[PDB]
Order: C-alpha cells, then structure tokens, then sequence
C-alpha cells in the first residue's frame, strides 16, 4: 500500500455526475418549502429537541449530510442568512437547479467546465442589468408601503393570519434600531419569548425585559421616573489579586478585619448614594450586606446581569457603564425611564423598563411574543427575523425588484433573446441559464396544484407584450401582475440569489477527482 | 508492477522489516512517484481541474495548489516524502511553478529508470542531466526579454493574470489584476541601503462571503480583523490626523510577582493595598488619554476596569490581535511598537512620537463580521484585500489563489527580464538539447536526449486536460522551434517565430506577447535545480531498508 | 573547530564558505530591535 489513498477512486465523468446528483438532492427536499402554500419539515436533532420550519436555512443547518459536494450546498444557507436573511430557500433551489440545468453537458457534448464558467460570468453580468431595469424605486418614508413590503416574507409563513399585526411589530422594531447611512444591526434586537398568551396581545415594548424579581421586599416595584446606573463590579468584598495573609498578633486585630469588610462595602455604598439612583444594576453577584445601605437611600438591587443585557440597558436610558464606584458621576446616570413594574407569571418574574421616548445613540427595544407553546415561539421568532430583514434592504437600497417569481422569469426571457445573437461555442451554456431561472416560478405552480405546461407558456408570451411585472399567483395559481398583486420584494434579495447561486456552481464544476478519509 | 513479492533468505537476517534490493526498489520508486504525479496532472493549466480531500471530520478542502494537496497527503513511502517536501519548498522560495516541478521531477524518474535497464550507469545518467542543465540555463538567459515601450502597469498586469489562471479567480482575473499590482506597490519599502524589497503576507486577506467576487473592494490601507471590546465605543472616527497607539501592554487587574508574599500586621492597610493594585495601571492609561489618542491598539485583552475611561474620553478600545499584524500598523501610521513602556529616566512618561497618524479609522461590518478599515496612512502606505465568495470553502481557495499571485508579482519587480509562458520554454528547451550532445556523443548522448524529451511532459499534459488533440499542438510546437535555432542575427524573419505557442483556450498557435501570458525568469530557474536534486537522490538508491518500529 | 551549519531549503550550489563566525541562533525581534549592526563589538553574556 501507499500513504492514505486509493480505496475506490472516482475518476472521469462520473465524478462530476456524482457531484450533480448529490447537489440536486439537496434542493429536492426543500423543493416543497417554496411558495405561500409550502409545507413544513420536522427535524430531529441528536440533542433530543425538535425543529419544525419551512425555512430552508434552518432545515439544511441541523441536517447532517456527509458528502464532499453536497456539503457545499449546506454552506450556501448561511450566505443568504448572514448577508440578508431572506431568500435562503430560493438560493438553494436555484443553485441546485443551475448545476443540473446549466451543465447536463460533459455527459454528452463533452464541453470543458471552464468554457461553461466563462459563459456563467457573462450571464451573471447581464442578469444584473435585467433586474435593474425591471426594478421600480419605492419611497422609504411611506408607512403604508413598508407594511405591504414586510408581508412579502410573511405570505409564505404561518404568521400570514397575523400579518396585519405582524407588520406593526416589524416596522417599529427596525425604525427604532435605525440610527442616522441608516445602519442597523440585529444584535440589539431581543429575541426573548413569553410562553403562552394571545398573539394579538404581543407588542414591542421599549426597554429591556428582565426575568429577575426585586431582591428585597421593601424595594419599590412602582417608580414614576426610574434612574438606572450600571455597575460591572460586584457589591461583595473583593479578595484581591494577591493574598492578604494578615498576621494577627493581638485579639483586637481580628475583629477589625471583619469590621472593615462591613465598612469597606459601606464605603462603596455611600459613593453610590451621591447620585441617589432609584435602580442599581450589578453585573456580578451582590452581598446581602450591601443591599441594606442601598435600601436606606432608595436604591434598588437586582440579580447578576449578563454582559449582553448591560449594553441594551445603556442604550435605552442613555446610561454609561461605570465600573469604578469612586468615579461615578451624575452625567453617567441614566434618565428618561417611563415606568418600572413587575408582573407575575407562573414560570418566572418579569421586570419592565419603559422609555420616555423623548439625535444621539440608537435606541434599543425588546420584542414580546405570546404564542401557544414553546416551539411556536421559536417559529415566529424566525419569521420576525426574516420579516424585519426585508426592511433593512429597502432603507439601504431604495430600489424594489419584482416578486412572485417575476424576477427569475424576466431574466430567462432576456437570456433566450441574446442566446441566438451571441452564437459561438458559449451559446449552449449561456442559453441553459434561462432554463434554470424558470424553475423557481415553476415550483410555485407545482405547490399550487396547477398545470406548469400551460401556465408557463402563457407567462412567457404575456411577459414581452403585457409588462415585466407579470408573475404567478400563489393562491389561485393564475396569471396576474405584481402591480395589482400588491406585494413586492427588495432587489438585494434577488441580487444575492443570482450571485450566490452562480458563483457556487462554478466551484463544483472544477472538481476532477474525490478522495475521502485522507487524514485529520 | 511488482508481483510475487520477494523470497525471504534465511542467510540474510536483519532486525525489523525485510530488505529489498535490485530493480524492485527503482520500480517501487517510480510506482510511488506516479501515484503523487497523477494527482497534479489534472490540476495543471487553465483547462485543469483541482481535486477534493476529506478530513474525516466532515470538512473538505478545495484548492488548485499542488503544495497544499501534497501537504494533506502523508506518504509512508520513504522516497515519496521527497516530492511532498519539494512542493512545500517550491512555494516557500519562488512561490510559483509548484505543480510543474512535481510533474517535471516525475518524468525525470520515469525516463531515467528506463535508462537504468539499458545498462548505462546512473552516475552517467546524472552527469547527462547536469551537463544538459548547465547549457539549458544559458539558453534561458538568451531568451530573456526586458520590458520596454510598455504603457503604465500593463507589464505587471499581464504577468499577474498568468498565475490567476487555472484557479477559481481566473475568470475574474481581469478585475483582480489591478488589485494585486497596487497591493505590492503600496507596501514598497527600502532596505540593504537602496535595495527594494517587499513583505510577504503584508496584505491582509479577510473572508466575508456575500454579494459577488467581482465586487470585492480594494481598501487604500491596512485592515485588521478584530471585535471591539465595548459596544458603547464609536465605530467611526471623524476628522484627519487620527492618532493610533500600538501597545503590547494590556490593561487588567494583575497579580504581583510570584516571588512576593504580602504579610500585614494591621487591618487598616487592606484598603490602600487593594486600591493601589488597580491604581498602578491607572498611571499608565492616564498619560495616554491626555495625549489625545483616538484608537489604542493592545496585544492582550483588556478588562472592563480600564474600558470605562475609554468611553468617557471617546477612545476606541482593542483586544487580543496577531502580534505580526500590529507591527505594520505602527510602521504605516508612524507609531513605534512598545513591548514594555519605559523611559531612559527612572520616571514613567509618554511621548507623542509613539502615536501614529492616518486620515481616518472606521469599523465596517461585512456580513456578520466586523473589521477595522484604516485608510490614508501617513508614514508608509498599505493595502488590504477582502475576498468575497459563495461559501467559506471558496474563500479558502481564493486565499491561496491570491497568495500565489503575490509571489509571482514579487519576483517580477526583482528581475526585469521575463520569459514567455504557456509551454513556450519547455518546447524551446527540447530542440536546443536535441542539437546538443551531438558533438560529444558517445554514451552520454542517450542520457541527454532523454532529458530533452522529459521536459515535454508539461506541454503535453496541458493539451490532455483540454479535451483536444495533443499530437496536433505538439507537432506545431516542434515545427516552428526546430528550424529557427540556426538563425543568423540579420535578414530578420526567422526567430520571430518559436517565441509563442500552445494556447489552450482556442486550441491554436498564437503570439503570447499579444495574448499577455508571461512568467518571471525566477520561476523557471531553481525549479529544474530542485527537481534535479529530487531525481538524483531517488535514482542513486539501489536498496531500501525498512526497520520495524519499537 | 570546523562548524558546519545546516539550513533547510535552497540548493547545493548556494553552499559557500564564510570569512567569519556564523551564528546559528536568531535574534529576538519581539521588541523591534535592529537586526543589522555595522561596525559593532560582539559581546558574550554568561549571566542572566
């Protein structure tokens, strides 16, 4: 034997065929996950939980697929999520069909892959210009226009029944995080969920929702104007970096050691009372001795807080995190807090911090959600992340692309016209791209129960004469225009679907041989 | 090709594995050579295709570089480790010709092994290779072409596109050509009293998957990958002359030296000693804030104790980063890297000369990753390249694709003489060695004639991966090069041929000057020398002895 | 007395004799010290 090698080596054309067949099976599972009528997929993790969703991102993430080429399709799920967050299912279905539809050849024609790759680069450039021409800009300051835009990703989810309520939650969440260009991030958006309740009763409340009850019974649970001060240091006695190792010669010295520990903590409490804060938040644990001197002055003590929540509290009340108690000043004390209350729920306590709402740092807010169970909460949270991500594209890119499969079909018509004018050796790889673009609107027909032969035939004919907004209706499975359909999708979602799918197909076409289990 | 194994002789006994002698060793050496050779044959040339390797944990690696492929293959054969370490030596020194040196050295072993059975002695075979190599280097100096009458950077742009071929960036090589040339010219420095040298890896490679590869932005300055310590710090610095502080001193609560044991007889001293532990660190950060430093770089993590003063002073904090990355930041901005803060006098102080200068310091978020973009450096210019792709596995290939392009351009500006690529030199060295050795002849003529045909494996392999006719292209390369070797340097015509050929895209013989494919003369030299030592070491081995492990 | 220092990489033709003592060990450079000193006196430290 030699090294680590051989076993069964797959060489020749069958190595590329195995890469096309394996990658095609990835899009066949979520093939029914596209469209408003899309079904659901239940996943079983080794940890013992349950994941039920129609989003191809969460489906392909938990599923363990062992194969050199098929794993490359799994990585494309996080490409659409992390960059945008909407269209993860469309990219996998498109990239899965491109590899099969754009390169069936080399089984028959024996065309070299790089020759096909050179045609895919020119097809990607022309596909972007077609999308830019069919995209009509929309005003970002219109509240009525943003509601119908958020419902685009909602129409394919289960929250479409609440879509009238859901657009109210997504619009106020993105507008609050938006800072004046207009760069926002979801790290400050809270995913915290409330088990049980009515979905209509769920609302976005400014501030941070804490799960911890007040420490002492005499702590006021109702405050008109709370004043919040953040402390990273614990209120307990700090032992120090080096051991003290006090040598006690006389019996009076040992009692002074325990007496200073009470006075040393008291010294840190007197410096806090200078700004007389109504609510004191400590990142680490707190001693039961320090809470008394804080209660006498009106301060409130809370349980230890994680570092993630300390950043959101500082944004709501405008407070500045102060580690050193001696350096605490009135300038870093948070103000303009609307209400402080605690409501009783059987699972855990909940503490509410309301903002007075009236440029500066971006405000933070939490999204309260009332579901029917624990798993329903995780499904709507994934629906909100997909719906709120749509509002981020229109603000940075005011351009608005056609939805409902009209973007992919509009490109397929333009590629077929330029395929005969190009001629050359690249005409076959260039024309084959139009066949892979029409598979996405074809999926909408298969899920609706219509005839894709007669509908797609009239769709291409009415696309040239009628308008570029003609598309497939999800519910009725008929031929309608996106102008009267009332729902549109941003261009960033369509651009990421075309670019990621084509750039990933060129990677699998360059594979020659496959060797497994070389070493670790 | 070895059957029946070997009969173990009882009169010959040695501890460990059996000893195999005779022609069986050279037959297994070529068998082990063709094993690693056939892997890089399909990956050579713009029409070539790379291979995939599984790491057994589910992760794979897709790269066209022959060095990484052979590095991931652990060869148990003793003579097989030579070709594996030959690829790691090729990209480390020259940085190009990694796939070619493996294929050339493989054909040298296949032809020489067939000559050993011809009864010619291996040292005579080695002598024939070394004498032919000495004259082959002299022919390389005759075909050198100095860049002249060229417009702008087109000389370096056309050469950089050659290394970009055969890799995923070959289709985008038109856009990536201007990014690589401008990257090594910004890091241009001076050393050896007037000699121009360039740093390796100085250009930062950031991986953010999204949009398209053609939209990758070239930052006019260095970029560092790190996350901000406190989210309350400003991510954008407005105004020019931004001061950057490069420091190796972390700000944290620290324990006193282990050789010290604190013993106190009074409880009253516990307040001042515990407070002074944090107060010693305050003396170092206080003088830095008063200097007006906007950005403070630190090699080690910083506790939240000292991050409070950075928020009030609007100073951006930094945590653990690569040590080699902070060196080029201070040199570009003018700052001086301080390993330990001290002055000649016994008193601590901070000088304004340790602060850098630039136009602005901004933190841009690419996908979910956040990185700092430092643009408009003062003392020395810098550059960075953010690679974008569909998945992280394509970005791993684009990194080695970009690193190989930097090594070719680096060797281009060191020697102005370049040679045409695309199988032009390998076809020219064949005919030059055919007329050679005809004067000496005798026994060494056969060993030298096989060395000329040994270099033909490179142009013939390129035509196989293109699914075209190889004999049609090889017959043309031998037609133009053969008749023009005797040309006299007047009446022109003649040598105007033989300088071009073997175009894999169109399958026709076209001029490489108008095509743009070129290769530095440094990549051609030292490639045959390293391939010769790999051939000489293996050919001289008559008997392989394996000892069983204890 | 003859000291033969081995360095990985390169070619056999690069082998040459040096007119002075070759230092196999390498400098620190962690503090950014000069790697080239012209007309300098080389010392020896046996302490720490």
């Amino acid at each position: 034997v030699f090294m680590n090698a051989s076993q069964e080596r797959t060489t020749g054309r069958q190595a590329q065929i195995s890469n096309i067949t394996a990658a095609k099976a990835v899009a066949d599972v979520i093939r029914t996950c596209l469209g408003p009528k899309a079904m659901l997929k239940m996943l079983l993790d080794p940890m013992g939980g349950l994941v039920l969703t129609n989003d191809g991102h969460a489906i392909l993430r938990e599923i363990d697929v062992a194969h050199p080429a098929a794993k490359s399709m799994l990585e494309l799920s996080r490409t659409q999520d992390e960059e945008v967050g909407d269209g993860t299912t469309t990219v996998i279905i498109l990239a899965g069909e491109i590899l099969a539809q754009c390169a069936p050849y080399l089984i028959e024609k024996n065309i070299h892959p790089v020759i096909i790759i050179q045609a895919l680069k020119k097809a990607l450039t022309d596909a972007l210009e077609v999308i830019k021409q069919v995209s009509k800009p929309v005003d970002v300051e219109n509240d009525a226009a943003m509601k119908k835009l958020i419902q685009a990703s909602i129409g394919t989810k289960y929250v479409i029944h609440w879509s009238e309520k859901m657009c109210e939650l997504a619009l106020d969440a993105v507008k609050t995080v938006r800072k004046d260009f207009e760069i926002d991030i979801k790290r400050y958006v809270r995913v915290e969920k409330i088990p049980g309740g009515d979905v209509l009763d769920s609302r976005v409340l400014k501030g941070v929702l804490l799960n911890k009850d007040v420490v002492h019974p005499k702590m006021s649970r109702h405050i008109e104007n709370p004043r919040v001060v953040l402390l990273d240091c614990p209120l307990e006695y700090k032992k120090g970096e080096s051991q003290t190792n006090i040598e006690i010669e006389k019996e009076e010295d040992w009692n002074r050691i325990l007496q200073i520990e009470e006075e040393q903590v008291q010294l840190m409490c007197e410096q806090i009372l200078a700004v007389r804060p109504t609510l004191v938040i400590t990142e680490k644990g707190v001693s039961d001795l320090a809470q008394h001197y804080l209660l006498k002055g009106g301060c409130s003590v809370l349980r230890r807080v994680k570092k993630s929540d300390n950043n959101r509290i500082a944004r709501v009340t405008g407070a500045t995190i102060v580690n050193r108690v001696e350096d605490l000043k009135e300038s870093d004390v948070g103000t303009n807090c609307g209400l402080f209350k605690v409501e009783m729920i059987g699972d855990e306590y909940f503490s509410f911090l309301d903002n007075c709402k009236e440029s500066g740092l971006q405000k933070a807010c939490t999204i309260m959600l009332r579901g029917g169970s624990k798993d329903i909460l995780n499904e709507i949270d994934r629906n909100l992340q997909d719906a709120m991500a749509v509002a981020r594209n229109v603000m940075l890119s005011p351009s608005l692309s056609p939805g409902g499969g009209a973007t992919e079909m509009a490109v397929s018509v333009k590629l077929a016209e330029k395929a005969k004018q190009l001629e050359g050796i690249q005409q076959w790889p260039y024309q084959a791209v139009a066949d892979a673009m029409e598979c996405i609107p074809r999926t909408l027909i298969q899920n609706a129960g219509g005839d894709p032969i007669r509908l797609l035939s009239q769709l291409r004919a009415k696309h040239a004469q009628g308008n570029f907004t003609t598309g497939i209706d999800g519910d009725k499975g008929k031929i309608v225009d996106m102008v009267s359909y009332g729902i549109w999708e941003p261009e960033v979602i369509k651009q990421q679907s075309v670019k990621t799918a084509i750039e990933s197909a060129c990677l699998l076409l360059r594979v020659d041989d496959i060797v497994s289990g070389v070493r670790k | 090709m070895s059957q029946l194994f070997n009969n173990s002789r009882s009169d010959t006994l040695f501890l460990g594995g059996e000893k195999i002698s005779g022609d069986d060793i050279r037959n297994q050496n070529v068998l082990a050579t063709m094993a690693v050779a056939n892997v890089v044959k399909s990956s050579l040339g713009p029409v070539g295709l790379d291979k995939m390797l599984v790491d057994d944990i589910g992760d794979f690696t897709v790269t066209n570089d022959g060095a990484t492929i052979l590095s991931l293959l652990d060869v148990q054969h003793p003579a097989g480790k030579i070709l594996v370490e030959l690829a790691q030596q090729q990209d480390r020194e020259i940085g190009d010709g990694t796939t070619s040196v493996v294929i050339i050295a493989s054909e040298l072993l296949k032809r020489a092994n067939e000559l050993v059975k011809n009864k010619i002695h291996p040292t005579t075979i080695i002598t024939g290779f070394r004498v032919a190599l000495r004259e082959a280097i002299r022919f390389i100096n005759e075909v050198l072409s100095t860049s002249v009458d060229t417009l702008g950077k087109e000389t370096l742009i056309n050469i950089a596109k050659t290394s970009m071929s055969s890799k995923i960036i070959g289709a985008d090589s038109d856009f990536f050509s201007n990014m690589v040339v401008d990257a090594l010219l910004a890091v241009k420095t001076q050393n050896s009293k007037g000699e121009i040298k360039y740093p390796v890896k100085a250009v930062n490679v950031l991986k953010a998957h999204g949009k398209s590869a053609t939209e990758s932005l070239l930052v006019p300055g260095y970029a560092l990958n790190c996350t901000v310590a406190s989210q309350a710090m400003p991510k954008r610095i407005a105004g020019g002359n931004v001061k950057i502080a490069c420091l190796d001193l972390n700000l944290q609560k620290a324990r006193m030296a282990m050789g010290v044991q604190i013993n106190i007889d009074d409880p009253e001293q516990l307040e001042q000693i515990r407070k002074r532990e944090a107060g010693i660190v305050l003396e170092r950060v206080k003088k830095i804030i008063d200097a007006g430093a906007q950005v403070v770089l630190t090699t080690k993590g910083i506790d939240d104790l000292c991050l409070k003063e950075f928020v009030e002073a609007k100073i951006m904090g930094v945590r653990r980063c690569k040590k080699e990355d902070l060196r080029r930041i201070a040199r570009a901005t003018g700052a001086t890297l301080v390993s330990s803060m001290s002055n000649l006098e016994g008193e601590e102080t901070f000088e304004s000369s340790y602060l850098g200068l630039c136009d602005e310091v901004v933190q841009a978020k690419f996908s979910d990753d956040e990185c700092i973009l430092i643009k408009g450096t003062s003392k020395h210019s810098s550059s960075s390249i953010i690679l974008r792709g569909a998945n992280d596995y394509s970005l791993d290939e684009m990194e080695r694709s970009l690193h190989d392009s930097l090594s070719v351009v680096k060797r281009t500006l060191e020697s102005g003489n370049v040679v045409p690529g695309g199988g032009c030199v390998e076809a020219a060295l064949n005919i030059y060695l055919d007329n050679f050795a005809t004067t000496v002849g005798s026994r060494e003529q056969l060993a030298i004639a096989e060395f000329a045909a040994a270099l033909l494996i490179i142009p013939k392999t390129l035509a196989v991966n293109a699914a075209k006719d190889s004999s049609e292209l090889v017959a043309k390369l031998r037609s133009y090069h053969a008749a023009s070797q005797m040309a006299k340097p007047e009446d022109v015509k003649r040598r105007s041929y033989r300088n071009y050929g073997l175009d894999l895209i169109r399958g026709k013989i076209v001029d490489e000057i108008h095509a743009g494919v070129l290769e530095p003369t440094i990549s051609k030299v030292k490639s045959l020398k390293s391939a010769l030592e790999a051939c000489v070491a293996i050919l001289r081995i008559d008997t392989m002895i394996t000892v069983d492990p204890e | 007395d003859i000291r033969l220092v081995k360095k990985v990489g390169g070619t056999i033709d690069d082998t040459e004799m040096i007119d002075g003592v070759v230092l196999t060990q390498t400098a620190i450079k962690s503090a950014g010290g000069p790697t080239r000193k012209e007309k300098a006196k080389i010392g020896l430290i046996q302490f720490q």
